[PDB]
């Protein structure tokens, strides 16, 4: 199949998210590189395999999208809970064309969206963190 | 090296039944580039390791199409023979391409 | 699957009959009036304008903004190529209330369903859908209300390279030397590797 | 090799007969209908429009976006220059199903083969290939479907400068002085170097 | 011959890579300069010849290119191997016009691609390191 | 004009020789003349790429003082193949002639 | 040629039968002998003689995350050892496992020496534990 922006589905905490912005409505990025090379004075090279595997997930929605209320309500609930209870949940993204093969193992809400009230309807950016940003493959 | 009797024992089981026409060479892939619907064809029993068609076959070609090769298919939709026509023929309008005869050799 | 606009137009025409056929006029055979643009047959015959309201489907062009070649692989001994294409299509409604019909057609192409039927018939995915103007053209006597729309599609096409071939045997030769250009080599290694 | 569009067009015409000749009409000599644009002979004779479908090849222009001179060298005593050129070409299909034929022509120019045959004949490399529109022109009576395409090529041309010459002998003179402008020099060195 | 973007071939780990982005689909760069001059107070100059010869190779592919699955699968396999086994492989680039005469001696995958899901299909950037970025020549 | 690989694979499945006999003269004439040894069973495998190969080795007892210069394959007796041995051999006494493996091809 | 790669993920430390986990973001382990191998002495006339120190003790410092669960196990073990009589043994070998071979040493008869300084703020502060050892052996694969 081939990529189309109308098939992407994002799910977190059991709810579904819609009302994406017209463009650049999703971004993924690891925190650290896979390998950090070290070069000595004599030109020899040794490799360090970083144990860091966290990542960030940025999702943009329209200002009047109903998903904004759900996320605000979820965030408000977590402010009145003891530290014993958990707040992490898998962030799952589905795309039939296989353009985005990744998922956040333990994803937690990190930053609230910035608000601007210019002439026309603007966007809201939600940022989530994750313990392990997995990059899967469709080939054995 | 096969004898005549073995050759005749062999050819009797080929049983080609239909013929289709292509415009691209079907040797590498006979499933593609079909130009006309399958038509029936009949053959005689082998002799001297050879079988020949029993009568002419009239094939109707659509307008603005071209034919350059052929292929034979079994009673169970498998391609068993391929070859090229005498000329690449372009049909300005619908017409009949006449197959005078065709034979398969083992000699 | 090969990309042919002649088939994409037919698939879209067949899909629209079910998707938006209830708002259109119907001909003598009870079929909704959906047709391809510039109708003609037998190289000179020209079709007549159907009864309003009706729909017209016309493919504009095809481009390859996504590189030039997507995949090159071997499927059977014949080599294969895959290429990504983009095809903008133009759909127009002619009659009275053309805007009111184009709005509902827009609101249905965005559903989870309908987009599956389009892929079932044409084997292509809807990528974008532009705005709808509200046009009036005088013709003669009375104006005609019209409402065009542009729906872009994406499809992958595969072709067979009948001139290609594969490597199944490799022959390799080598030498070893203490110094560059040692005319009699210290050692020679000859190797041969078959696929079997 | 010198760059001449008259030869590039001929090479493209000869290549297309084999590449896409199976989809086109054929003339009285059984040759597929591929021709150069604005046919004419004997300075006033004008060619007739072939039977559809057919192809037309027309070279637009030539430019040098890659600097002005690529190489300057000596091959034999004659001096030589090399210059890089770019040549956009326009190929059009006229008839019914022109888009369906241009699509397949596009999908074949991108193969590993075909691009070798083009270089074998014209000695040029394919650099780019633009989009294909789907045009209709009224003519008289009936519309004609057409599908243009632009294929850019790259070629290097070499020319001989018959006015040039090479230096094979050098005569050098020098002086040494304790102070600037010492009218009688302390020492003088005279040297002469031949190629042989 | 003359340059054309349809002849460039890249091979790493035994697989072939295709589906390049329309423009700027390959980049090469050394890490350090060949020579670091030093100038004293009196204007004298001495040269230091750096032993560093590593480099970076950046390659861009389309979002739905099949080569993305192969690289993700290769990366996943290397995360479940002991340090005794190696991960480096020569990165070979071929170009008939001789515009890019270079090859990575021991190249290792370094960074995973960033993912963006805007309106139209985007690109993915893969970054490889190398122990020695060789610059070859076609003239003796 | 040529049979496809599928046609060859279908064709070879019918040739099912099961015995082999040796001769001191070329059996291209009447195949039952100049027979020198008793028939010996031989098996063949499935056709792949239009070629079949013998499953296992076959031992043939050459009668004492006999000579062998040719061979022929037999089925239900019809001789389907003939050929000449690599070298005419004079078995001054009883011995064993070994056929390591033999294959039939359509290419 | 390039040397073997270093991977912090595959480093495991053990002492007193428990496994110490939850290394801090950076500089999570240190090893150091107390005295140098040789102490040269130079006379007024330039002659030289060498002293060979017999002291071979050492110190192993390990730094863990603020909320690492291994902080609880160490506290419990230390609390146990305060009530033990002087004739009971409190020392155990400190074992470091590292497939990359970057760490060469091990602790013989190691004991807990100092408790971690506890600090709080907006961020998280690592906790540093210090151990002694009767002999900090240096070992390597035979060249």
């Amino acid at each position: 199949q081939q990529y189309s922006p109308k098939d992407v589905v994002c799910s977190w905490n059991g709810i579904a998210i819609e009302g994406f912005a017209p463009d650049s409505f999703l971004r993924l990025q690891r925190t650290s590189p896979l390998v950090t090379p070290v070069v000595g004075a004599g030109g020899q090279v040794a490799l360090t395999r970083n144990a860091d595997k966290t990542g960030t997930i940025e999702i943009e929605l329209m200002q009047t999208s109903l998903s904004n209320q759900m996320l605000s309500a979820i965030q408000a609930k977590q402010d009145n809970m003891e530290l014993e209870e958990d707040i992490s949940s898998n962030f799952v993204i589905y795309d039939p064309s296989g353009s985005v093969l990744a998922t956040g193992i333990n994803a937690w809400l990190q930053e609230l969206p910035q608000i601007e009230l210019g002439r026309d309807q603007n966007s809201k950016t939600w940022i989530f963190g994750c313990e392990k940003l997995d990059y899967t493959s469709t080939i054995p | 090296t096969l004898t005549i009797d073995g050759k005749n024992k062999i050819l009797a089981t080929l049983t080609p039944t239909t013929i289709i026409l292509h415009n691209v060479d079907p040797t590498a892939d006979p499933t593609a580039n079909k130009v006309t619907q399958p038509v029936a064809i009949y053959f005689s029993e082998p002799d001297n390791g050879l079988i020949a068609s029993e009568d002419t076959v009239n094939i109707t070609v659509p307008a603005s199409a071209t034919v350059s090769h052929y292929s034979l298919w079994d009673a169970n939709d498998k391609c068993v023979a391929t070859g090229a026509l005498s000329k690449p023929q372009f049909f300005a309008e619908e017409g009949i391409y006449v197959i005078s005869s065709v034979s398969v050799d083992l000699n | 699957m090969q990309l042919e606009t002649a088939e994409l137009e037919k698939g879209l025409v067949r899909t629209l009959v079910d998707v938006i056929g209830h708002r259109l006029a119907r001909d003598k055979n009870n079929r909704p009036n959906v047709i391809r643009a510039y109708p003609s047959d037998n190289s000179n015959d020209k079709g007549l304008k159907p009864d309003q309201p009706f729909i017209t489907v016309y493919c504009q062009d095809a481009a390859t903004p996504y590189g030039w070649v997507l995949d090159k692989f071997v499927e059977d001994d014949v080599v294969c190529y895959r290429i990504a294409f983009q095809i903008p299509v133009l759909i127009t409604v002619n009659g009275k209330g053309a805007h009111s019909i184009m709005l509902e057609l827009k609101q249905r192409l965005e559903m989870s369903s309908v987009r599956d039927l389009i892929l079932e018939e044409t084997g292509a995915t809807v990528l974008d859908t532009g705005a709808i103007p509200n046009d009036y053209t005088y013709l003669n006597t009375d104006f005609e209300n019209s409402a065009p729309l542009v729906v872009t599609l994406v499809k992958n096409s595969v072709l067979k390279d009948e001139r290609g071939s594969i490597i199944e045997r490799v022959i390799v030769d080598g030498e070893l030397v203490y110094e560059e250009g040692q005319e009699p080599p210290e050692y020679t290694i000859h190797l041969d590797v078959d696929s079997k």
